[PDB]
């Protein structure tokens, strides 16, 4: 139950990744049922350690929205 | 979205009578009203075809009109049929007598204001109301007249809801009523300006199918129910229960209706076995598509080899890919293509449905447009001349208020109407 | 920041959606219904769900979607299943009766009653945005809602936010494959809304990926599901460059001066091309040179049409995971050295690349394997007008004899719209032939 | 969601209470089945007597 | 590759029944319809011959038609009975007097319709179908008549399929009805017409193999029609098992008939010893040659060593290696040089399967258009000849609705042939 035992962990990709018995919002194993719509295999199963991402690229603007904010450098000074 | 249920007539008292059985039948619901808890997807929907009531309890919103207490001794003596709400039971003290004028004209109104006045505080009760619907019969004078009365009457203050009815046609071959050609004749002139949908029930397609295929020893009145009852509630299953390509009763009749004078209909029950055959079909998809076009299992008495198909649907209910379904379709349209109307590839609806009745892995229904329907026109026209010309049984009729220029004018619709099938066959 | 509201409407889209949706989640880490499951709280510095999904206030991470269908049976089925508990209870407008195949009812009676709200839930959705790239519509671009409602909105959504864009990956009325008998009817109307009010249509046609799934793929017997994991992927690796990095990523703008030329020629097609099921993946080599090739090859287009029939105008070229940009080149240069991939006399560099980091999402219980490689090459071809020639056709074989249409003039259509409608397509079929002419 | 489970005992405990009346309307349709029948007999014995 | 199995006729259902027996305990279908059977090289191919039923169970793929009803019940009430499917059990009502006239003008007809509808299903279902079959005699109405139409009709339909009719060719000696010289030449002509591979075999000499090579004291159509069944079953064997010479029933006849015409072939099982020589006998390509070539074996009566041998098939079945099977087969090709045509022999056609029959380390089958035949389409022209002059029992065929000059054609079509084979001897 844990992605660094079977697959290379990648050192940088956030530890919710790392074991995916968190996402426990899933369906609980309910098959056979004759009243089981073909819609309701949307996310019939929960996802294991073998399907986890092997790495993992966010694009932080942490150093972007902390100068975003108001305007940029402008001259408005006497030189 | 949801449709009510009213019924006129013996015919379609003992009809409903067993379709509100195989109605509860699916959404688990015992001959007091009270749930059977089996699944969430079997109670989401079923404002659709019940009334909620006191608690526990689910009324049926069924409305039962006949002129006699004859059929309704029975209706409510049955297995099923305490389920019923007492003040929808209208009924009068004379009967009519099969006829059509005295149903419609006579003792019509002393009864189709106390229908309509029903009918009106059902439908009142309602969210979203999509249509109403009858059953009734033909040859009859209950179901033709007074039915018919009821057609005339919901349009007039409904006109923008569909309305479909499930009508049992006059017998090809062996007759049931001596005066049924006149009571069809001028129920056929009525709604076929009024109805958006209807269907036909030949009886002799009822006993055809149920000596050649089905294979009983003795058929009884409720094994014929149990058939038109199946593919009355098939076309309706998309109204409530959730599909990935679904189909209510409104979408069938724009896809099906090309002329507003063109909407009579074929309707048909796919998996249908005996005791013995049961075990020797596997029942999947490619075994239903192309088993639906031969004949011997059809439920019209009428091929369309002598006719030609004009736009048919079949609504699908079980688990199954519509892959193999769009494939054997049109594996079955490009096979016989010449049946079919040859400026349209793919003439056919295809809808589907997720949740299949009990006792079938995947099951299927299909309504049908086709040309033959005016061989059933044309040969009850001329079976209808055939005793107006000699003025046979008709002062029961204009003692009743009836004259001949209502008559010459719903014979003149009806050769109109065969008229406007041989230029598309 | 670079964020997309993703607008789904009819039920075939609240189906591709709901398929979107988990190829959205599982590609991140969001659960089922948000609270993204957390732990050490060492930082991880995300900021890629501000993309698609948008935190409130107590980790729900709530999508910036909008569901809209009149009948309320596909928008039910989402507010009661796995995801009861992921969209905000408003942004799933929901109706009571269908527009029962018919652009009548989607662009005259019933659909005003929606028109109102579905609109202001896109307007307080894109205050809340801090960059609305552009809008992803999911529309059947030949149903009621579908092609109905999407004009209602497509239209609403030019006489406001105007300036900016819309995206749309519509179903595309199949060649012989076809349910709906009043289809060919409900699409030559519905190019009075795309030809106009769009920005880039990338049509799929159900037929096309129903024998991918056969072929590359063993799939055989394939549902709806399948097919919208497929038109699920698309729509990731083309929005992937606003969240995950790499190295030339793609904006949506960008993205549509690289590949619609003349304003009405926007009408591209879709390849993803590590299709391969598993079974055979272990036996093959996908690499940036055979993913590239076999990105070209008539057996593998999502729409059914020959490309060898249409010169190719544009090609945007999303490659995402392991893409060396050398072995991108290399492909471009075969494929421009091989003559069956004819390209047109106005555009020489033509084709445009763009290189993601992040792999292919795997969707759990799926039937695409995991390669470490993906490339979803959207394609301008003229031959598209070989898919809108068949339909033109089909609707003067029925409004030639006033066929089904009493129906929709009923609820609001005088003939006249029909004609207009159909020279309007002869318009585009004539510029697509015309756009392939060369001095 | 207590609230909801709260209210469906609401309805429960109102399944019993139209089942308790339902029973007494049966138990009343019996009465008079005898009340008719005991005055068919005891109109029997007296005209005969006469 | 699949192929459909019509037992028409008496001596054609029963033939059929025995044979859908050999065809199963071979593949290991159980006498339900479970594999109760052993390796995958046992159900990688019974898709052919057979189909699918819900549940691990097979359905063998036939359309048994016939008239007398009896017939069906008996082989419903036989050992492998359930197999068959009810609604293929096409039967009729009134019987055919052994008249291949009622059997093509008169009964036949009104069934031959339904009979190709439940063709049409078995044939419509499966894409590929290498060819159909027909199992039928050639001495009464049911088998000789009936079937001619249910070919001429099937061939229509499907005009690419090899046909294949195992038929029973009429018997000199061994008789039984007086109106079977008639009942075959009014026939012969439709099999010469369009049939691919009808191979012949004559009562007369399957009764001598039982009379010297089985040793049986006592042969019961039991027996007799087991021989037969044989040689079906080892024409497909390189269509539903493994082999290194593979020859499906295509090939075999492109590679078989000569000109278009010549398609009358005679059967010939290999390891056929009695009980009292199995002990003294050792099965080897070579032993499996003699008892192949003999007379005797040839089920037809008509000594190969009179005519000459058209073209020779040897499709062995067991584990020989094809140096020996290539050499043992050379060997007689030119060993005996006058049989083989001396100026064009045929270098006979041989094939090896590996797959064995049930308990036989090697086994063989034998077809081998003869010029010899002649000896048999000619006797029942000189019987033809005799009745026909006297117009004997056509008062029967007459009044059926068949005119006189129909006899004519049919005399001349069978010295046509007698001609068209003496011509290569
Ligand atoms: N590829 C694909 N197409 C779908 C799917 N679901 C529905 N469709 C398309 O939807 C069409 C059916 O009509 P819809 O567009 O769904 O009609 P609707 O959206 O329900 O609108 P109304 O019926 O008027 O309420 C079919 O032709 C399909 O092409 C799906 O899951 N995958
Ligand atoms: N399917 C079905 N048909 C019925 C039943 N009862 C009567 N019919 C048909 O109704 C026709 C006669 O209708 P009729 O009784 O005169 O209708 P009424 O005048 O309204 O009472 C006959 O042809 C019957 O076939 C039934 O229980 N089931
Ligand atoms: N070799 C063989 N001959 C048979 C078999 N069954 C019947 N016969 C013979 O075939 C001849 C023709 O019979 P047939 O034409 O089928 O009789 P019909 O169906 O009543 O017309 C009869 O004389 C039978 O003796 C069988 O299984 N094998
Ligand atoms: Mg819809």
């Amino acid at each position: 139950e844990k992605t660094s035992d079977w697959y290379r962990v990648s050192e940088d990709l956030p530890a919710r990744f790392n074991n995916p018995a968190w996402f426990r919002g899933y369906r609980t194993k309910e098959p056979p049922s004759v009243y089981r719509t073909s819609n309701q295999a949307y996310g019939s199963r929960a996802p294991t350690v073998h399907e986890m991402p092997k790495v993992f690229y966010p694009n932080s603007y942490k150093f972007s929205r902390q100068v975003a904010v108001g305007g940029m450098f402008q001259n408005n000074t006497l030189n | 979205r949801e449709i009510v249920h009213l019924q006129a007539g013996q015919c379609g008292n003992q009809i409903g009578a067993k379709f509100w059985e195989v109605i509860s039948d699916e959404h688990g619901i015992d001959p007091t009203g009270t749930y059977h808890g089996d699944s969430d997807l079997q109670l989401e929907r079923i404002n659709v075809y019940y009334n909620e009531a006191t608690g526990g309890k689910y009324v049926p919103r069924a409305v039962l009109v006949d002129l006699e207490p004859g059929t309704m001794d029975s209706v409510r003596s049955g297995p099923f049929g305490q389920i019923f709400r007492p003040d929808n039971f209208v009924f009068g003290q004379s009967g009519a007598g099969n006829n059509w004028a005295k149903g419609h004209y006579t003792e019509g109104a002393e009864l189709v204001d106390s229908v309509l006045d029903v009918v009106r505080k059902e439908a009142e009760s309602c969210d979203c109301l999509q249509g109403f619907q009858l059953t009734h019969s033909l040859g009859g004078g209950t179901g033709s007249g007074m039915g018919t009365l009821l057609i005339s009457k919901i349009r007039e203050e409904y006109p923008d809801r569909i309305m479909n009815t499930f009508s049992v046609v006059p017998s090809p071959k062996v007759s049931d009523t001596v005066v049924e050609p006149y009571n069809a004749t001028l129920s056929v002139h009525q709604l076929v300006e009024n109805t958006d949908e209807t269907y036909c029930i030949d009886n002799e397609a009822l006993y055809d199918i149920c000596f050649r295929t089905l294979k009983l020893t003795t058929p009884t009145y409720g094994d014929l129910n149990h058939l038109v009852s199946a593919t009355m509630s098939g076309v309706t299953t998309c109204l409530r229960f959730p599909g990935q390509l679904n189909a209510d009763l409104r979408k069938l009749a724009v896809n099906m209706v090309p002329f507003p004078r063109l909407h009579f209909f074929m309707p048909g029950f796919a998996p249908l076995t005996s005791r013995g055959s049961q075990q020797y079909r596997a029942l999947t998809v490619p075994e239903l598509t192309q088993q639906m076009f031969d004949a011997k299992n059809m439920m019209a008495a009428c091929d369309p080899r002598h006719g030609r198909y004009l736009t048919v649907a079949a609504v699908f209910r079980g688990r199954m890919s519509m892959k193999e379904v769009d494939e054997q379709m049109l594996n079955v349209q490009n096979k016989n293509s010449s049946y079919f109307v040859e400026w349209i590839p793919n003439n056919v609806k295809t809808a589907v449905c997720d949740i299949p009745p009990r006792g079938l892995k995947m099951s299927a229904t299909f309504i049908g447009n086709s040309t033959a329907i005016q061989e059933l026109f044309k040969r009850i026209s001329e079976q209808f001349t055939a005793m107006f010309r000699r003025k046979a049984f008709l002062h029961w009729y204009t003692g009743e208020g009836m004259d001949e220029m209502e008559f010459t004018e719903a014979e003149s619709n009806m050769n109109d109407l065969v008229s406007e099938y041989q230029q598309y066959q | 920041m670079r964020e997309c509201i993703s607008v789904h409407v009819g039920q075939a889209g609240v189906q591709i959606g709901n398929a979107c949706w988990e190829l959205y989640c599982l590609e991140h880490g969001i659960q089922p219904d948000g609270q993204m499951p957390s732990d050490k709280t060492i930082g991880g510095g995300d900021d890629s769900f501000n993309t698609f999904f948008s935190e409130t206030g107590a980790g729900k991470h709530v999508p910036r979607a909008v569901f809209v269908d009149l009948e309320p049976t596909v928008i039910d089925e989402v507010r009661t299943g796995t995801y009861r508990q992921l969209f905000h209870p408003e942004q799933l407008i929901t109706g009571k009766e269908d527009a029962a195949n018919n652009y009548a009812r989607g662009h005259y009676t019933i659909g005003k009653e929606l028109i109102d709200l579905v609109l202001d839930r896109i307007r307080k959705l894109a205050d809340q945005c801090t960059g609305l790239q552009g809008f992803l519509i999911f529309h059947s671009f030949g149903g009621g809602t579908g092609s109905g409602f999407t004009s209602l909105l497509m239209e609403r959504l030019s006489v406001d936010y105007g300036k900016k864009s819309k995206l749309e990956f519509s179903i595309y009325p199949a060649p012989q494959v076809s349910t709906a008998v009043v289809e060919p009817y409900n699409s030559i109307l519905t190019t009075h809304t795309t030809l106009e009010h769009s920005d880039c249509a990338f049509m799929v046609d159900n037929e096309a990926i129903y024998d991918i799934c056969r072929r590359n793929l063993d799939i055989e017997r394939p549902t709806y599901t399948n097919l919208n994991r497929l038109i699920g992927q698309i729509v990731s690796s083309i929005t992937a460059s606003l969240r995950f990095d790499g190295a030339l990523n793609v904006d949506l703008t960008e993205f549509q001066t690289n590949l619609v030329p003349y304003p009405r020629i926007h009408f591209p097609l879709a390849t993803y091309a590590p299709v391969i099921s598993a079974e055979k993946a272990y036996h093959e080599q996908l690499s940036v040179a055979e993913i590239t090739n076999a990105c070209f090859e008539p057996a593998n287009q999502m729409v059914k049409c020959d490309p060898r029939h249409g010169k190719y105008m544009a090609c945007c070229l999303l490659y995402r995971g392991d893409v060396v940009p050398k072995d991108v080149n290399a492909a471009i240069a075969t494929i421009k050295t091989k003559r069956t991939i004819q390209f047109v006399d106005w555009c020489p560099t033509g084709f445009k690349v763009g290189i993601n980091y992040q792999p292919p999402t795997v969707v759990p219980g799926g039937d695409l394997a995991k390669v470490q490689r993906a490339v979803c090459m959207l394609s301008n071809t003229t031959a598209i007008a070989e898919a809108w020639a068949r339909l033109d056709h089909k609707f003067d074989l029925m409004y030639a004899k006033r066929a089904f249409v009493h129906w929709y003039v009923g609820e609001g259509m005088e003939e006249g719209e029909f004609s207009e409608a159909r020279e309007d397509m002869a318009a585009l079929e004539k510029d697509y032939e015309e756009v392939g002419m060369d001095s | 969601g207590k609230k909801k489970q709260e209210a469906y005992e609401q309805l429960l405990k109102e399944k019993l209470m139209i089942d308790e009346i339902v029973r007494k309307i049966y138990e009343e349709d019996q009465l008079e089945r005898q009340q008719r029948l005991e005055k068919m007999n005891t109109t029997r014995r007296y005209i005969e007597e006469f």
